[PDB]
């Protein structure tokens, strides 16, 4: 069990990390919709 | 066999005496083994906790004991363990499921209500695991003579005894003080001869060293020995009184292996001293119990006999 600090920095991380991956998603997207 | 095995590892003691009594074929391995043949808490919940180290570390130190005081407590633990270890899910993915499934951290009406249910659930399952002459002396005399026998209280004769009581009554009726007359020369001196050393009343004196005269090997297989002879004659003296046959047969087997441990290891022993020429009788000791049991064996059944005729 983690300590609640180090929970809530890992929380951070990982939606850090979740919103980074929509970012590219969103990029991807678009570039995708781009050469369409 | 290997139950038996560790037994003799356990106490290598036992083991040479085994190999003493039945390697020897002094006595059998039968007769060998005849004579050789958790409560539950409220906090088994509460004070386990999952261990933190100081640097990240779970060491959950699964422990049978607290395990099986949940399965104990809780059987819906044992049957999942039982249903998905280690097939479903390992044993520690399960412990970890445990730690963090909303079962164990019950932690709003209904929250309320699922604490108070699950409270008396857990009651209920330790209380269900709980269950699986007035006296009269007749001869007190008996007690002012008691186990001292009759002593030589030798009486004195007719009256004239009083005349003797008389006498001194009437020799210390006019007494004075004497110093010089207490004690002389001569009797100083046969009072220190008394108790000079050597003397009469100082008998006896320094002894022998037998701790040097038995070697430390030979005072061990001394007591090794006697610890077989003791053995051997606690089983003897069980037996008595012998109110069945089969006390008879088996004192005859005890006499029989007491016989054999005297030719196998009492002999050599003995000539063990004899080689070394040892005055010590520390063998009399054995010999002599070994002859009390004999005497007392063959005297029972010459009683046996005797009502047999």
């Amino acid at each position: 069990i983690e300590t609640p600090e180090q929970a809530k920095t890992r929380e951070r991380s990982e939606k850090i990390k979740l919103e980074f991956e929509t970012y590219l998603r969103r990029a991807m997207k678009r570039f995708n919709k781009g050469v369409h | 066999l290997e139950e038996k095995n560790r037994m003799l590892q356990e106490d290598p003691v036992l083991f040479q005496l085994y190999k003493d009594l039945v390697v020897s074929q002094v006595i059998s391995a039968e007769e060998f083994w005849a004579n050789r043949l958790v409560g539950i808490s409220a906090a088994f919940l509460a004070d386990v906790r999952p261990q933190t180290d100081g640097c990240n570390g779970l060491r959950y130190n699964l422990t049978s004991d607290i395990i099986e005081s949940i399965f104990r407590t809780y059987p819906a633990v044992k049957m999942k363990y039982a249903e998905n270890v280690p097939h479903n899910m390992t044993e520690k993915e399960f412990w970890t499921r445990f730690f963090q499934s909303h079962y164990f951290h019950r932690d709003k009406e209904n929250s309320n209500a699922a604490i108070i249910k699950r409270f008396n659930h857990h009651s209920a399952m330790v209380l269900a695991a709980g269950l699986r002459i007035a006296l009269n002396l007749k001869k007190s005399d008996r007690y002012y003579h008691g186990p001292t026998p009759i002593q030589s209280l030798q009486y004195a004769t007719s009256q004239d005894i009083i005349n003797s009581f008389q006498s001194i009554r009437q020799e210390m009726e006019a007494y004075t003080p004497k110093l010089t007359q207490v004690l002389s020369s001569s009797a100083a001196s046969s009072t220190i001869t008394a108790l000079s050393p050597g003397g009469a009343l100082m008998q006896g004196g320094t002894q022998q060293a037998i701790n040097q005269m038995v070697p430390n090997d030979i005072q061990s297989e001394l007591k090794h020995l006697y610890v077989a002879v003791g053995e051997l004659l606690r089983h003897f003296w069980s037996c008595f009184p012998v109110n069945t046959p089969f006390l008879e047969e088996k004192v005859v087997k005890m006499k029989s292996n007491l016989e054999r441990f005297q030719v196998t290891k009492l002999c050599p022993f003995q000539e063990k001293i004899r080689r070394q020429y040892l005055s010590t009788n520390l063998v009399s000791h054995i010999e002599e119990m070994l002859q009390t049991a004999y005497n007392k064996l063959h005297t029972w059944q010459s009683r046996r006999l005797m009502k047999k005729t």
